[PDB]
C-alpha cells in the first residue's frame, strides 16, 4: 500500500516493522536473475516508459548487495522467533530435571 | 540457526562496511544467545545423564519426553486419587450425619 | 494390616384365560393403547 | 461494455478541531 | 417397590410416584438467600429458603436458579433442591425407592457424572436411570412414531423417533425457552414504563407471561391490529396494587420461539428446527413424522401455538401431506407422565443402573447404559 | 446551519452548538420554587428559578429535579428547563437550529413520545434526533470497537460495540450513580455528627463528594489504615463557616459503585456488569473488548477508579489479556463531545427526523427512526 | 498467455497461475453478512464480507458456505466468491486469462451447466476447462497409474486410472469429509462442556481439528489408552482467553472417515471404498493399484492416516502383494499443483473450451468436451 521507493528505502534502512517471515520469503523467491539484470543495465532510454516491475528491480539493485541484507534480516527475525520459542522451553526442561 | 548465523557473519564480514555497521551487532548478539543456548543444551545433557544414573536406566536409552509424560500422567492420577479420597471422606461424613 | 484387610483376594394375580394366541392379543393391546 | 471501451482511451475533523479550542 | 419420576426442569421440578396420573410435587426450583440485615433475633430465621417458601417470602430474598439451560452450575444448591423434593415434598426415604431422572440431549457428560455420583453416594438410591425427555413425551402421547418438540424453561429440543428407533444425528438442541422469554419480556416491559430489575420481580414477569400472553397466528396482522385499535390490550394487577395494561407484548414475547433474532441468537426458529430434524431423517419415515408432531413442555402452552405451528410446517412441507400437530390439553406434565408409564413398564426393570454395578464400574456406567 | 447538542442528564444539563470542547451551558437541572412568606414587595421576585440562579438563592427555595433515573416525571418543569437553556443560556431561537438529544438505553417509549411532541409543538424545530450516550462516548474516545460504561447522575449503562455494530441483547442498565452516592453520603455523614436533610444541603453534600472523595485500591487495607491512624482524614469548610473533617467516608461513598448492597440493591457492581456485558458478546471480539474499556460521565472522576477497575477486571478476565482502560481527563463532558462529532458528520444529514415526516406519522416515527 | 488454476472446493479456494509451485491465493470460501444493528454511521460499513475479512471480523457475522458437498447451492454467493478470487486476490482480468476449474465426479449436470454459463457470461474468458480433481492429483504425483482418494471439505471420491485410462464404473463418491468432521466435532465437544453453536464457532472448531486432531493407528487401543491415562490430552487457547483440554476427541473426530456410522451414514469407510474401487476394475491392473495409492486433499493431512490406511488395505488385500501409500508432504495443494502442470502442458492447448465453441454449441459442450 505504498510506492516502490518507500519499499527500497525501507529495505536499505533495514527497519523490521512490517517485514515478517513470509513477505521476505516471497521476496527471496522472486530474485532478479542474471539475464534480467543484464537487460536492465543495457537500458538507455527514458525510465518512465518501463513497467513498475523494472522500477522495483532497479530501485533494489541501487542498494549495494541487496540479497545479503534480505537474507540476514530474515535470519535475524527467524533467530529471534526461534530464541523466544526454544529458550523458555529449554529452561523449563532444565528446571524439570 | 547457529550455523546459518555463523555463515551470515562470515558473509557480512567479507562485504562492505555499510552492511557491517548496521548488522554485525545483531549477528553477534544472535550468535552469543545461541551459544548460551548450546551450553544450556549441554547442561540438559548433563542433567539427563544424572537422571539416567538416578532412575537407573541406560544413558543412551532414556527418553526425557517419556519421563515427563509419565510424571504428567502420574500427577494427574495423584490429583484424581486426592479428589476421590476427599469425596469419599466427605460422603462418609454426611452418611454419619 | 489395613493393606492385608483391603487388598487381599476374596474367599469364594388370577389367570387371564384366553382363547386367542399371544401375538394377536399383544397386537390388540398395542392397538387399544393409542386410544 | 463496448461504449465504455469507446469512451475510454479518451473535511469534518479539522473543522471541529479548530473550533473545540474556543470552548 | 414403587418408582420415582423426578423431572428436574430448569424452572420447575415435577416429582412423583409411578402409576399416578398427576405429578405429586410441582414446584419451582429456586434457592433463596436473604440479602438484608435481620434485626429480630430468633423465631426460626433460616439461612436458605427452597421451593414455595422461597416464593412466598421472595421480597427479601435473592433467588438463584441452580439449573441453567439444562446444565447444573451450582451443585450444593441442587443438592438442597434434591433434599427438599425428597424429604419435605414427597416425604420419602430415597434409599428405599428407585428414581428415574430426566435429561436434555447433548448435555455435558460431567453433569451426568455428578448426578450419578450424588444419587449413588449422597442420596444413595437402590437404582436410578437418566432418561431423555422427548422419549417420555412420546410415551405419554401413546403412539410409537413421531417427532417430539420439548420446550421447557431452558432447553427446546427436537427428537424424531420411528417405530421406537431414535435417530441421534437428527436430534437438535436450542438453548431458547421460557427463561429467555421472561428476560425478553423484562426488556420489552420497560418500554411502557414498568421497571423490573430484581430476581423477586422475575416471578411477577413470569406470572404476567403465563397469564396474559398468547401466540399470534400471523405476526404482522396482529401488530397492525394492536397498533390500530386497543382491543388486544389486557390488564393485570401487581401485588403492590398497581394496574398495568399491555398490548403488543402479549404476542411479541412468545414470537421469540419462532424468531430467535429478537434476543440476538443466530439460530432459526422451532418450526425450522422441526423441519430440519424431519429432513435429517431417512425419507420413508418422513410422512409418518408429518402427521405426528408431538408438542410438550410448558412453553408450548400458549393458546395460539398449534395453529401457527401447523401453518409454519404446512408452509414448509410439500402440499400432499396432512400436517397434524399433536398438542394435548395437558401437555405441561407429559414428561413426568411418560416417565410414570416407563417406570411402570415390566420390561424396564432390567435396565436400571444398580448400586452394585456402580460400585463395580465407578461413576462411568451411566455413559455405557443410558442413551 | 449549525446544529445543537443538548445532553439532558439527570444531574447536569450540558447544552451548546456543534464542535466545542466544553458545552456552552453546563448547569444543574433544578427548578426552584419559594417555600417561605414573601414580605417585601417588588424587587424582582420570581415565581421560579432555573439553573445557577436557583443555586445562588437555594436557601429560600425548594429545588426539584424533573429528571429521575433518565425518566422525566414532571413535564412543565422540563419545558421550563428547555425554555431556559434555549432562550437564556444560549439565547438562540429553536425554530432555526436542529437539536440532537441524548438518551439512556431502555428508557420508556412514552418519554420519547413526549419529548418528540414537545420539541415539535412547543419549541418547534426544523429537525431533532434522539441518540444513545454510549455511542457518543465511543465517538469521543476516537475509536470504533470497545465497551462503554456511562455513569451520569441517574443512569449507569454498559454498551458493547464492535466495528460499529452494537449488540442490543448485551446492553445493561443500572440505576445507580452520583445522586444515589450523594444520598448515601447524607446517610453516612450523620455518623460523625453532621446533619443534612434539605434539598439545598444536597448541593453541599454533592460538593463534598466532588471535592474530597476518592476510590480506594484495596477496601479492607484502607479500612485498617483509616481505623489505625488519622492520616486519611481531610477537612472542608461550609458556607456558614463551620469546619468538618471526614475519614473513611472519603472512600466509603464511591464504593457503592463497586458494591451496590450498601444502599440495599440486589444487582451487582459496575465491574461485574462490565464483565457480564463482555461475556454476553460473541467469543471472537472479547479480546478487542478487554483492551478498549471506556468510562465516561462525571461519576468516574474519582482519582482511584481506573486502577481499581483494572484490578477487578484482571481478577475477572483470564490472565492472557491486557486489561487497558481508557480514562481521559476530558471524560466528564465526552458524552457531549461525541455529540459534537456526530452532529458535524456529513453522513448524519439524512437521518434527522424532519417536520414533514412528523406531520404524516404523528409522534411515533422516533421509534422506527432512532435506536 | 499464462493460465489460471482455481480449485474452488467446498472449504478453501486455492487459486494461482500456471507453472508456479505453490497456490498464491489460499483462502476459505465463506460469505459473511452482519446480523446485529449498526449504530455507527460512516467509515465504510459493507453489507457482505468475503474471504479473510470474513474470518477476521467473524464475531459479528453470519457466515454462509456457498458450496455444500461439491454442489453449489447459493449462486450469487459463488458469484461473489469468484469475483473476490479474481479481482481482489489474484488482481487479474479473467477476460485475458484461461482458467481450469476443478469438480468432483458424480455431480449433478445443471451445476456444471451453471458453472459454464456464469463463468462464460459474467467473468467471460477466452477459454475455460472443468477437470476431475483425482486426475490432477495423479498429475501432481508424477505417475501415470494409481488409485486416487481425494478428500476435500465436502466430497471424498475414489478414482482409479491405469496407463492413462480412468474406469468410470469404478469411480465412487462419498459425501463425507472435513465439514462433516467439523460438525461431528461440534457435536462431541459438547460432552466436555464446551458449547459451540454459531457459524463463527465452526471456524474455531475447524482450527481445533486442524491443529490437534490425528488419525489413530488402532482405535480401540487408543480409546483404552485415553481412558486409562491422560497422556493423549492436549490443550488449546481460545480467542477469549479460555484454555481447553481435549482427549479422545483428537482421534474420535477423524475416525468418521473410517467409520461413517458415527454420523448416521449407512455407507462403508474410505478403505472399503478404495478396496471396492480396486475390485470393480479389471483384474490385471489391480496389482498396479495396490502399490500406487495416491492421497490428496486437506482431510488426509492428519499425521497418522497413511499407516492406518496401509494397515486397513493390507488387511483387505491378498497378502502376497505389496501395498504402498503415496502420501506427499504437499498433498494439501496437489490438486492445484497438478492443475498447474496440466495448464502448462503443450498437448492440453487443443482441449480448451473456447468462447466461439460455447457460442455455437450453447451451454451443452461441457457434457461432451469434459469428462
Ligand atoms: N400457562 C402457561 N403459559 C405459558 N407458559 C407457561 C405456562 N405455564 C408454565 N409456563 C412456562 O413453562 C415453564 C415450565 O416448563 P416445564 O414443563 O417445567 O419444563 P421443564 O421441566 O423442562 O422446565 C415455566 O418456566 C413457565 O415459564
Ligand atoms: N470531579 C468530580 N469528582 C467526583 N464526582 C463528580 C465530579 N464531577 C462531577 N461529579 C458527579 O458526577 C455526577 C455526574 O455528572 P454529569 O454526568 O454531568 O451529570 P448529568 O449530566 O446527569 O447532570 C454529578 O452529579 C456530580 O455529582
Ligand atoms: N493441517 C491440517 N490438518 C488437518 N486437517 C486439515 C489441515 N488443513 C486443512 N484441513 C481440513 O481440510 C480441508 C482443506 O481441504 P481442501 O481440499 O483445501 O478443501 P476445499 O478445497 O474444499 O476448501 C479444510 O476444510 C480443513 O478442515
Ligand atoms: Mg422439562
Ligand atoms: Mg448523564
Ligand atoms: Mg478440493
Amino acid at each position: 500500500k505504498c510506492s516502490n521507493e518507500e519499499v527500497a528505502a525501507m529495505i536499505r534502512a533495514g527497519d523490521t516493522t512490517k517485514f515478517d517471515v513470509e513477505v521476505l520469503k516471497q521476496l527471496l523467491k522472486l530474485l532478479p536473475e542474471k539475464h534480467e539484470i543484464e537487460n536492465l543495465r543495457a537500458f538507455t532510454e527514458e525510465r518512465a516508459k518501463l513497467a513498475s516491475a523494472d522500477h522495483f528491480y532497479l530501485l533494489l539493485l541501487a542498494i549495494p548487495c541487496y540479497q545479503l541484507r534480505i537474507e540476514c534480516m530474515l535470519l535475524c527475525e527467524g533467530a529471534a522467533a526461534v530464541l523466544d520459542m526454544v529458550r523458555p522451553k529449554a529452561q523449563l526442561v532444565l528446571a524439570a530435571c | 540457526n547457529l550455523k546459518k548465523l555463523l555463515e551470515t557473519e562470515r558473509k557480512v564480514s567479507a562485504s562492505v562496511a555499510e552492511v557491517q555497521e548496521q548488522y554485525t551487532e545483531r549477528l553477534q548478539a544472535s550468535i552469543s544467545a545461541f551459544r548460551a543456548l548450546d551450553e544450556l543444551f549441554e547442561a540438559i545433557e548433563q542433567k539427563q545423564r544424572e537422571l539416567a544414573d538416578y532412575l537407573c536406566e541406560d544413558a543412551q536409552q532414556l527418553s526425557l519426553e517419556d519421563t515427563f509424560s509419565t510424571m504428567k500422567a502420574f500427577r494427574d492420577l495423584f490429583l484424581r486419587a486426592l479428589k476421590e479420597n476427599k469425596d469419599r471422606k466427605e460422603q462418609a461424613a454426611k452418611a454419619e450425619r | 494390616s489395613s493393606i492385608e484387610r483391603l487388598f487381599s483376594f476374596p474367599a469364594a394375580e388370577p389367570k387371564e384365560i384366553t382363547f386367542l394366541d399371544a401375538k394377536k392379543s399383544l397386537n390388540l393391546n398395542i392397538f387399544l393403547k393409542q386410544f | 461494455r463496448k461504449q465504455q471501451l469507446a469512451e475510454e482511451e479518451a473535511c469534518v475533523i479539522d473543522a471541529l478541531l479548530a473550533d473545540i479550542r474556543k470552548g | 417397590t414403587t418408582a420415582l419420576v423426578c423431572d428436574n426442569g430448569s424452572g420447575l421440578v415435577k416429582a412423583g410416584f409411578a402409576g399416578d396420573d398427576a405429578p405429586r410435587a410441582v414446584f419451582p426450583s429456586i434457592v433463596g438467600r436473604p440479602r438484608h440485615q435481620g434485626v429480630m433475633v430468633g423465631m426460626g430465621q433460616k439461612d436458605s429458603y427452597v421451593g414455595d417458601e422461597a416464593q412466598s417470602k421472595r421480597g427479601i430474598l435473592t433467588l438463584k436458579y441452580p439449573i441453567e439451560h439444562g446444565i447444573i452450575t451450582n451443585w450444593d444448591d441442587m443438592e438442597k433442591i434434591w433434599h427438599h423434593t425428597f424429604y419435605n415434598e414427597l416425604r420419602v426415604a430415597p434409599e428405599e425407592h428407585p428414581t428415574l431422572l430426566t435429561e436434555a440431549p447433548l448435555n455435558p457428560k460431567a453433569n451426568r457424572e455428578k448426578m450419578t455420583q450424588i444419587m449413588f453416594e449422597t442420596f444413595n438410591v437402590p437404582a436410578m436411570y437418566v432418561a431423555i425427555q422427548a422419549v417420555l413425551s412420546l410415551y405419554a402421547s401413546g403412539r410409537t412414531t413421531g417427532i417430539v418438540l420439548d420446550s421447557g424453561d431452558g432447553v427446546t429440543h427436537n427428537v424424531p423417533i420411528y417405530e421406537g428407533y431414535a435417530l441421534p444425528h437428527a436430534i437438535m438442541r436450542l438453548d431458547l425457552a421460557g427463561r429467555d422469554l421472561t428476560d425478553y419480556l423484562m426488556k420489552i416491559l420497560t418500554e411502557r414504563g414498568y421497571s423490573f430489575v430484581t430476581t423477586a420481580e422475575r416471578e411477577i414477569v413470569r406470572d404476567i407471561k403465563e397469564k396474559l400472553c398468547y401466540v399470534a397466528l400471523d405476526f404482522e396482522n396482529e401488530m397492525a391490529t394492536a397498533a390500530s385499535s386497543s382491543s388486544l390490550e389486557k390488564s393485570y394487577e401487581l401485588p403492590d396494587g398497581q394496574v398495568i395494561t399491555i398490548g403488543n407484548e402479549r404476542f411479541r414475547c412468545p414470537e421469540t420461539l419462532f424468531q430467535p433474532s429478537f434476543i440476538g441468537m443466530e439460530s432459526a426458529g422451532i418450526h425450522e428446527t422441526t423441519y430440519n430434524s424431519i429432513m435429517k431423517c431417512d425419507i420413508d419415515i418422513r410422512k409418518d413424522l408429518y402427521a405426528n408432531n408431538v408438542m410438550s413442555g410448558g412453553t408450548t402452552m400458549y393458546p395460539g401455538i398449534a395453529d401457527r405451528m401447523q401453518k409454519e410446517i404446512t408452509a414448509l412441507a410439500p402440499s400432499t401431506m396432512k400436517i397434524k400437530i399433536i398438542a394435548p390439553p395437558e401437555r405441561k406434565y407429559s414428561v413426568w407422565i411418560g416417565g410414570s408409564i416407563l417406570a411402570s413398564l415390566s420390561t424396564f426393570q432390567q435396565m436400571w443402573i444398580t448400586k452394585q454395578e456402580y460400585d463395580e464400574a465407578g461413576p462411568s456406567i451411566v455413559h455405557r447404559k443410558c442413551f
